[PDB]
C-alpha cells in the first residue's frame, strides 16, 4: 500500500529553526495528490497547520509568515520527500507533528471541497519538545 | 470558522452495546461536509467515515453515520474490545478545517 | 420565495468510457480504409483537468482493434497446410562473397499436384532461420511442430494508413495542449475536439519509426522511476533519418499444389548476393544522444556517469530491431548505436536479416508466410523515439547503464494517446429562481 | 464561444449559450460496422432517455422552463449572489448531489396534480 | 401501488397513477446473446416511437390526460358517467369499443387539422 | 426472429435510418418553438436582400423546387436568426415571468 | 478408476488426448441411493397418483 515515514524526536532550543521531513512510498505524483501537515498537542485537540496542493503551498491564518512547506517529485534513487521548516519557535510548540496525503485525482470523489480536504492516510508523528 | 461540539465528553459501555456520538456545528452544513476519525491512545489516527454516511475500504459495516442539518450522529453497534479510543468529528466545508473535541470510550 | 428551474444544456461532464469508430479520407489494405467514414477545436478557459496516461482505456481498445483487424485478411485466401514435408537442402553458391555463406539454402522436396495420386519434385530457396535439421542432411520448417503455417495474402498491403478513432454524439474528447507535458498530473490548458489526429499503426521494437515529434525538448516518460521493471519512453525534438535497402532481386515462382491452390516461392537470383543494410547518420546521432542525456541527467543527478550498451539476450524479436520495409520483415542487429559512455560525413551501417515465417503479437499457434517481393527494396524512415530500460544496481555507485528493449506493442501506441481523454456530457441541471408558473 | 465554451464561467454567464450544447447531442458486418451501429444505438438511447425525462415534467421543447415546486431551505441556504456569480456548473451539481432524487420525485407528482387539476377546470 | 398495481381497480381509481406506467415503456460481439440484446433495444425503441408518433398528430404531445373537441357519438356507448368510471375497468372497456376504435382514430386526425393557419397568412 | 444471412443487415439499417431521420427532424423542429405545428409563425423579419419578389408572384406562380433553388445561398442565416430569436424570446418570457 | 491423459500430436498444432494407464485396480463406477427416503417418497407418489386412478 502507501506507507509514510517521518523523522525522529528532535529537541531544539528556543531561537533557532527546525525542519521535519516526511518520506512517502507508494504515491505516483504530487500533482495528483495533496500533502497536508497538521499537529496535535498533548492533552489537547488537533490543529491544521498547512497544505500543498497543485504545487501551491499555503498555511493557515495563524501560522502565516512562520512556517515553510516544500516538496519534490520522484527521483530514481530517492523517495518522495516533503519538508516543513519552522523558524523562531516559541516555548509553546511541544507537539506531535504528522504528515498526511490525500488523492485529488477524481473530481467527484467527494474527499475534497475546493482546496480543503480530509485525511485518508496518516503517518507516525514526531515529538518536538522545546525547553530552555 | 465553524466551532464543533462533540457529545458526550467521556462515556463507558460494555461488549455488545451501541454507542451514539453526536456532533453539533455552528452554522448549518447542508452539503454534508463532515468526517469521523478514530485515534487509539498512543497509536496513529485512522479515518473511519467520510462524507457523513459513506464507509471506507477496510471499515466493517457495524458502524453507521447520519446527518440532519446541524446534527451529525455516529452509531457503533456490536461493540468489541478493539474499538476503545478517541473519536473526532471534523468539518471541511469552509476554510480552514476544524476538528472536534474528543470522545473517549472506556470499558465497564 | 424560491422555486426550482430545470436547465437543459449545462457544461457538466463525467468520466466514462465508450466505443470509438474509425474515420479516414478516401489493391486492398490490411486495415479497412474503405469501411471508415470520410473526415474543430474549441479552447476552454478557467478549467483544469488531471490527466493520467498509464490508466487510459484507449490503448487496450486500440490493441484489441489491431489484433481483430490483423486476423481478418488472412482467412479467405490459401493456407499452406501440406508444406510440412521432408526437405533436402544444400548450400547455394553463385559468385557469393564472405559472411553470406550459410544464410541461404537451396532446398528440394516432393509436393502434391492437382491430381490426388501424383507427385512432383520441386525446388526453392530458403533462409537460415526458416529451416532446421533433424537427426545429404534432411531439413524441415521451424513452425511445424507447434503452429500451422498459412500464407500471407497476396492481394493486401502492409502500408500504414493514418486513422481517427472518433467518438459518437453524447461524448466529448479533451486534449491537453502543454508543450512540456509528461502524461501525468494537472493540465491548465485543456481544449475540446471532435477526435484525434492521424496515428500511423507502425509495428516496430526499440525504434519509434514514423511517429510524432515533440515541441520544445526531448521528453522522458516512465511509470515507476524507482523500479527496474518499467520501460522508459524517449520522445525526440528532431527526426533522425535512416535509409534501409536490400540489394537482392528475389524473383518469384508459382507452384500449383492443388485445385485453385498456388504457392509463391523464391526462384533464381540474378546478380550479386550482398547484405541488406540500413545506413544512419553518425553526426546527428551524437547530438541526439547528448540532448537525450541532458534531459536524462535531471532525474538522476549532475554527478552521474551514463553508459549506453546493447541488449543482453532473449527472443529474436526483442533484442534485435524488428520492422517492416516494402512488405518484407527486417531484423537488424543495431549493436553499434547503443555503445557509449558519457561523463559528467561518416555513416553507421547496420546489417539486417530477412525472415519469411513471422509470428506476430507474441502468439503461440498462429503463424504466417510472407510472399517474395520482386525487384529492389529501398525505403527511408524517421526515428522519433526510443524505448530504453535500466538494470538494478547496488545503490552505491553513480554509473547507470541503459539498454534498448521492447516486445510489448502497447508502448508503441501509448506515446500517441497520452494527451486525450474521453468524457460523457450530462446536460441536466437544477437551479433556484424566484419565478412561478403561468 | 463554441461547444462547451462557457465551462469556466459562472452560472449566470453560462445560462445564455444553452442552445450550442443542445444541438450536438444527436449527430458487410466488419469490425468498423458493428462499432458504428452500437454507437448510433447508444446515441439514440441517450437522446431518448433524456427526452423522456424532459417530457414527463412538462418541458417538451423548452430549456428554461419553469416549475411550481418550492425550494427547500435544507438543500442550499445560499442567496442569488453566491450562486449565479460565484459558483460554476461543475460545483453546483456536486453541492446538491445528495438531494437530486427527492427533487426528481417532487417534479413528477406536482405535474400530475397540475394535469389532473386542469380536468376540473373545463368541465364547468 | 407499483407497476400494473391498479389493474383490478375501476377506471376512476386507475386514471390517477398514470405516471407509474409513463416511465417504464423505454427502460459486444456477434454471439447468440449479443444479437438478442440489440434486437431487444431496437424493439424497445420501435415500440416507443410508434406510440409517440400517434400523440403528435393529435396535438397531445407531452400530455398524459389530453382531451380534444371531438364530440362523443351516442351509438358507440349507451352508458352514463357513473356506470363506466365506477363500475367498469380498463380491461372490460377495451372489448366494447373494439369495433369503433378506428373511427375515433380517424376522427382524431382531422381535428388537429381543421385547426391550422388559413388565409390569415395572406 | 433475427437472422442476418442476406436480409438482416438491410432490414435493421432501414429502421435505424428511419429512427435517425425522424429524430433529427424532431430535434430541428423542437429548437424553433414549433413542436407539433406546420403553419406556425415566427418573429424575425424578411430581409429585402434575400428575395425582392412580391407576395402575389411567389404564392401563385412559383414552385417549391424553384424557391429552394433561388434562396439556397441564404439558407443557414435564416436558421441562425431563428435559433437566436427563439432563445431571445425564451429569455424575454423568463424575464417577464420573474416579476 | 484413476485415469491418465496422454497427448499424441496428429498434425501441425493439432493434438489428441487419449487414455494412458490405470494406476492401481480397476473397479466399477456406481451410485448410492438411500432406500428409506426412496420408499417414503414412493409412498407419497402412490398416494398422490391414486387421486386419478
Ligand atoms: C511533469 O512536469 C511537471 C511540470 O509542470 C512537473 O512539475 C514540477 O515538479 C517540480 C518537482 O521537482 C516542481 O519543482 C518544485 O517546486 C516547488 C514549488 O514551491 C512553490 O512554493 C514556494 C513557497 O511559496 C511560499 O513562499 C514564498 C516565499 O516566501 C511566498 O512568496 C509564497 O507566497 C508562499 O508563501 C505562502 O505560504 C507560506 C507558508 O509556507 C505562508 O506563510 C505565506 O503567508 C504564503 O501563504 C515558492 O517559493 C515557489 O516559488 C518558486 O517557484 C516558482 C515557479 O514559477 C518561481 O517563479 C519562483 O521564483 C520560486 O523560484 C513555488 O511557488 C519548490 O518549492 C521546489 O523547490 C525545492 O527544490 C529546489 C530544487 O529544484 C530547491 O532549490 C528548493 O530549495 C526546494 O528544495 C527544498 O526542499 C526539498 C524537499 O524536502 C529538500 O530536499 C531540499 O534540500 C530543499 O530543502 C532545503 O531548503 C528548505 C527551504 O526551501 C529548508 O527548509 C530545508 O531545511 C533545506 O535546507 C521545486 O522547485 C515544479 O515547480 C513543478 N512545475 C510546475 C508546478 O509547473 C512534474 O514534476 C513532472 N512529473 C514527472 C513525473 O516528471
Ligand atoms: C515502484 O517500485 C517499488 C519497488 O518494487 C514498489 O514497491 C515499493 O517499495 C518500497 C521500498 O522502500 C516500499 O517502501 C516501504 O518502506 C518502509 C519504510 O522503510 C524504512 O523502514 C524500514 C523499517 O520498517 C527499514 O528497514 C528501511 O530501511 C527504511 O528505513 C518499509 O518498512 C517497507 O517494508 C515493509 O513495511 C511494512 C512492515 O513495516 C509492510 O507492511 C510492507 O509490506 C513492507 O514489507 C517498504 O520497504 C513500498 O511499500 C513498496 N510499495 C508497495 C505497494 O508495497 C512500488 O510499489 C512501485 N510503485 C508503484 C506506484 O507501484
Ligand atoms: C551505406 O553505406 C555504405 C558505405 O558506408 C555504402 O556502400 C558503398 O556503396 C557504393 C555504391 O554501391 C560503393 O561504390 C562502388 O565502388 C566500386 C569499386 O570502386 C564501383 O565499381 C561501383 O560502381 C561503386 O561505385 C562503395 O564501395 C560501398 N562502400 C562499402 C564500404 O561497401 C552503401 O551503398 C550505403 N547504402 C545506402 C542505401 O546509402
Ligand atoms: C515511413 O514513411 C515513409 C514515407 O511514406 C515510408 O516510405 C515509403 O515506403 C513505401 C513502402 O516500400 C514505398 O512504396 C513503394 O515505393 C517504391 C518506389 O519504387 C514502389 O516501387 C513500390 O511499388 C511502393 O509503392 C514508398 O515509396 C516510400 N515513400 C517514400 C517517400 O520513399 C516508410 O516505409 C515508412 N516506414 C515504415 C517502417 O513503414
Ligand atoms: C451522497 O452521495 C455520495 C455519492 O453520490 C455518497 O457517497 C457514497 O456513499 C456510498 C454509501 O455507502 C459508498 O458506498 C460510496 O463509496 C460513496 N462514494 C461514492 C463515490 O459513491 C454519500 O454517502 C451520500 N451521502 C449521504 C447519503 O448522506
Ligand atoms: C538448386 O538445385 C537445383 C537442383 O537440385 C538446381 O537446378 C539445376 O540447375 C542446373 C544449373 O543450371 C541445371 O543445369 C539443371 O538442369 C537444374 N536442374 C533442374 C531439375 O532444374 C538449381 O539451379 C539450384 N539453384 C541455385 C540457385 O543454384
Ligand atoms: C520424392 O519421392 C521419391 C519417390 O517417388 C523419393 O525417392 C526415393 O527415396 C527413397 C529414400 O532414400 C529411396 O530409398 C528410393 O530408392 C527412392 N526412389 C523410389 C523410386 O522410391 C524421394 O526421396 C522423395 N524426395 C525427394 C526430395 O525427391
Ligand atoms: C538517404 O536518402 C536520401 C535520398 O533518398 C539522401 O538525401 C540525398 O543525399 C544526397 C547525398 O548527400 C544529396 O546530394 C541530396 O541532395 C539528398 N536529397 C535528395 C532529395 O536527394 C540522404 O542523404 C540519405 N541518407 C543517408 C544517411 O545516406
Ligand atoms: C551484433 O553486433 C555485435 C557487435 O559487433 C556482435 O558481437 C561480436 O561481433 C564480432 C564481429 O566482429 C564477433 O567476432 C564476436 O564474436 C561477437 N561477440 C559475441 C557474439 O559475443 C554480434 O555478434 C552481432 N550479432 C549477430 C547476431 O551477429
Ligand atoms: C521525417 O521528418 C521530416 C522533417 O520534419 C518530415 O518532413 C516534413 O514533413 C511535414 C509533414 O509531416 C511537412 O509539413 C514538412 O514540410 C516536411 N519538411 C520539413 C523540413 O519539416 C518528414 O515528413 C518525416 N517523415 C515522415 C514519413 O513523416
Ligand atoms: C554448407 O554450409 C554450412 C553452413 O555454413 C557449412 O557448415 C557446410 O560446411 C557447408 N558445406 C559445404 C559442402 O560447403
Ligand atoms: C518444436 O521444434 C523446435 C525445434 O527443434 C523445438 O525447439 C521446440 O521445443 C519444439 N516444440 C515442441 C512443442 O515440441
Ligand atoms: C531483376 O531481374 C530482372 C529479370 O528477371 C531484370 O530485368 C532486373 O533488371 C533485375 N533487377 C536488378 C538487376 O536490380
Ligand atoms: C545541474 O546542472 C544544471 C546545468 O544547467 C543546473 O541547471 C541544475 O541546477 C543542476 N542541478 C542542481 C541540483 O543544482
Ligand atoms: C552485445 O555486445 C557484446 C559486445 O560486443 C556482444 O558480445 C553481444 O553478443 C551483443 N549482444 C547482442 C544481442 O548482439
Ligand atoms: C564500442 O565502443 C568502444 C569504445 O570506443 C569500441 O572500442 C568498440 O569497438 C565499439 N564496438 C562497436 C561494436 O562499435
Ligand atoms: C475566466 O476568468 C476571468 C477572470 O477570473 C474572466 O475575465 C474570464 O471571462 C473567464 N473566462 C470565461 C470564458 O468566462
Ligand atoms: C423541507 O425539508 C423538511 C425536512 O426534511 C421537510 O420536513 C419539509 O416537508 C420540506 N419542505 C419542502 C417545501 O420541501
Ligand atoms: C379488489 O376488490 C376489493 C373488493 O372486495 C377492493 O376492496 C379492492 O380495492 C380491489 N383491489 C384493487 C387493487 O382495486
Ligand atoms: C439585411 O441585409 C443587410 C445587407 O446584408 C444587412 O446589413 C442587414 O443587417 C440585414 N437585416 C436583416 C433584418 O436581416
Ligand atoms: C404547370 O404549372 C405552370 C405554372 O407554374 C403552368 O403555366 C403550366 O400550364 C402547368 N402545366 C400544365 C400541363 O398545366
Ligand atoms: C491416482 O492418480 C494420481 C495422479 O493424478 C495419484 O496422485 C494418486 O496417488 C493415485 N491414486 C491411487 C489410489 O493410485
Ligand atoms: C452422500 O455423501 C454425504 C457426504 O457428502 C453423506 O452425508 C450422505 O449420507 C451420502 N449419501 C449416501 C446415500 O451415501
Ligand atoms: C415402504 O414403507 C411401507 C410402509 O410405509 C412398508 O409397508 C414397505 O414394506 C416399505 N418398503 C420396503 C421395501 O421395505
Amino acid at each position: 500500500q502507501i506507507h509514510l515515514v517521518q523523522s525522529g524526536t528532535e529537541v531544539k532550543k528556543p531561537g533557532s529553526s527546525v525542519t521535519v521531513s516526511c518520506k512517502a512510498y507508494g504515491v505516483n505524483t504530487f500533482g495528483l495528490y495533496a500533502v497536508n501537515w497538521v499537529r496535535q498537542a498533548p492533552g489537547q485537540s488537533l490543529e491544521y497547520i498547512g497544505q500543498i496542493w497543485r504545487w501551491k503551498s499555503s498555511a493557515s491564518h495563524h501560522f502565516r509568515g512562520r512556517v515553510l512547506i516544500s516538496a519534490v517529485d520522484l527521483t530514481g534513487s530517492s523517495p518522495p520527500i516533503s519538508s516543513l521548516e519552522i523558524k523562531n519557535l516559541t516555548s509553546d510548540d511541544t507537539a506531535v507533528y504528522f504528515c498526511t496525503t490525500t488523492s485529488t485525482y477524481d473530481r467527484w470523489s467527494g474527499l475534497h471541497h475546493d482546496g480543503v480536504m480530509a485525511f485518508s492516510s496518516w503517518g507516525q508523528g514526531t515529538l518536538i519538545s522545546v525547553s530552555a | 470558522d465553524i466551532q464543533m461540539t462533540q457529545s458526550p465528553s467521556t462515556l463507558s459501555a460494555s461488549t455488545g452495546d451501541t454507542v451514539r456520538i453526536s456532533c453539533r456545528a455552528s452554522q448549518s452544513i447542508t452539503g454534508n461536509w463532515v468526517a469521523w476519525y478514530q485515534q487509539r491512545p498512543g497509536k496513529a489516527p485512522r479515518l473511519l467515515i467520510y462524507r457523513g454516511a459513506a464507509l471506507l475500504g477496510g471499515v466493517p459495516s457495524r458502524f453507521r453515520g447520519s446527518a440532519a442539518g446541524t446534527d451529525f450522529t455516529l452509531t457503533i453497534g456490536n461493540l468489541q474490545a478493539e474499538d476503545f479510543g478517541t473519536f473526532y468529528c471534523q468539518q471541511y466545508d469552509t476554510y480552514p478545517g476544524t476538528f472536534g473535541q474528543g470522545t473517549k470510550v472506556e470499558v465497564k | 420565495n424560491l422555486w426550482v428551474t430545470v436547465y437543459y444544456g449545462v457544461p457538466v461532464w463525467k468520466d466514462a468510457e465508450t466505443t470509438l469508430f474509425c474515420a479516414s479520407d478516401a489493391k486492398h489494405n490490411v486495415w479497412a480504409t474503405h469501411a471508415c467514414v470520410p473526415t474543430q477545436e474549441i479552447h476552454l478557459e478557467n478549467v483544469t483537468e488531471e490527466f493520467n496516461m498509464w490508466k487510459n482505456n484507449m490503448v487496450e481498445q486500440m490493441h484489441t482493434d489491431i489484433i481483430s483487424l490483423w486476423d481478418q485478411s488472412l482467412k479467405p485466401c490459401v493456407k499452406l497446410t501440406p508444406l510440412c514435408v521432408t526437405l533436402q537442402c544444400t548450400n547455394v553458391t553463385n559468385n557469393i562473397t564472405d559472411d553470406m555463406r550459410g544464410e541461404l539454402k537451396n532446398c528440394s522436396f516432393n509436393m502434391t499436384t492437382e491430381l490426388r495420386d501424383k507427385k512432383q519434385k520441386v525446388y526453392s530457396l530458403f533462409y537460415r532461420l526458416d529451416v532446421v535439421q533433424i537427426n545429404n542432411k534432411e531439413y524441415r520448417l521451424i513452425n511445424c511442430n507447434t503452429s500451422a503455417i498459412t500464407q500471407a495474402c497476396p492481394k493486401v498491403s502492409f502500408e500504414p494508413i493514418p486513422i481517427h478513432y472518433c467518438a459518437p454524439a453524447g461524448f466529448a474528447i479533451l486534449k491537453c495542449k502543454d508543450k512540456k507535458f509528461n502524461g501525468t498530473g494537472p493540465c491548465p490548458s485543456v481544449s475540446t475536439v471532435q477526435c484525434t489526429h492521424g496515428i500511423k499503426p507502425v509495428v516496430s521494437t526499440q525504434l519509434l519509426l514514423n511517429g510524432s515529434l515533440a515541441e520544445e525538448e526531448v521528453m522522458i516518460r516512465s511509470e515507476n522511476i524507482t523500479n527496474n521493471a518499467k520501460n522508459i519512453l524517449v520522445q525526440f525534438n528532431t527526426p533522425v533519418q535512416i535509409n534501409c535497402t536490400r540489394p537482392n532481386n528475389n524473383t518469384r515462382k508459382s507452384i500449383r499444389i492443388g485445385p485453385g491452390q498456388a504457392f509463391y516461392a523464391t526462384g533464381d537470383i540474378i546478380g550479386d548476393i550482398r547484405q541488406a543494410h540500413c545506413n544512419v547518420s553518425k553526426a546527428t546521432w551524437n547530438e541526439t544522444l547528448g540532448k537525450v542525456v541532458k534531459q536524462l541527467r535531471k532525474h538522476f543527478g549532475n554527478n552521474t556517469i551514463i553508459r549506453f550498451a546493447n541488449s543482453s539476450g532473449g527472443d529474436l524479436e526483442v533484442t534485435t530491431h524488428s520492422f517492416n520495409c516494402g512488405g518484407e520483415f527486417f531484423y537488424c542487429n543495431t549493436s553499434g548505436l547503443f555503445n557509449s559512455t558519457w561523463i559528467s560525413n561518416d555513416s553507421i551501417t547496420l546489417p539486417c536479416r530477412i525472415k519469411q515465417i513471422i509470428n506476430m503479437w507474441q502468439r503461440i499457434g498462429q503463424a504466417m508466410y510472407a510472399p517474395p517481393i520482386q525487384g529492389v527494396i529501398r525505403c527511408v524512415s524517421n526515428i522519433t523515439g526510443l524505448i530504453l530500460t535500466r538494470d538494478g544496481g547496488s545503490t552505491n555507485s553513480t554509473t547507470e547503464t541503459f539498454r534498448p528493449g521492447g516486445g510489448d506493442m502497447r508502448d508503441n501506441w501509448r506515446s500517441e494517446l497520452y494527451k486525450y481523454k474521453v468524457v460523457k456530457i450530462e446536460p441536466l441541471g437544477v437551479a433556484p429562481t424566484r419565478c412561478k408558473r403561468r | 464561444l463554441g461547444f462547451l465554451g462557457a465551462a469556466g464561467s459562472t452560472m449566470g454567464a453560462a445560462s445564455m449559450t444553452l442552445t450550442v450544447q443542445a444541438r450536438n447531442l444527436l449527430s458487410k458486418l466488419t469490425v468498423w460496422g458493428i462499432k458504428q451501429l452500437q454507437a448510433r444505438v447508444l446515441a439514440v438511447e441517450r437522446y431518448l432517455r433524456d427526452q423522456q425525462l424532459l417530457g414527463i415534467w412538462g418541458c417538451s421543447g423548452k430549456l428554461i422552463c419553469c416549475t411550481n415546486v418550492p425550494w427547500n431551505s435544507s438543500w442550499s441556504n445560499r442567496n442569488l449572489s453566491e450562486i449565479w456569480d460565484n459558483m460554476t456548473w461543475l460545483q453546483w451539481d456536486k453541492e446538491i448531489s445528495n438531494y437530486t432524487q427527492i427533487i426528481y420525485g417532487l417534479l413528477e407528482e406536482s405535474q400530475n396534480q397540475q394535469e389532473k387539476n386542469e380536468q376540473d377546470l373545463l368541465a364547468l
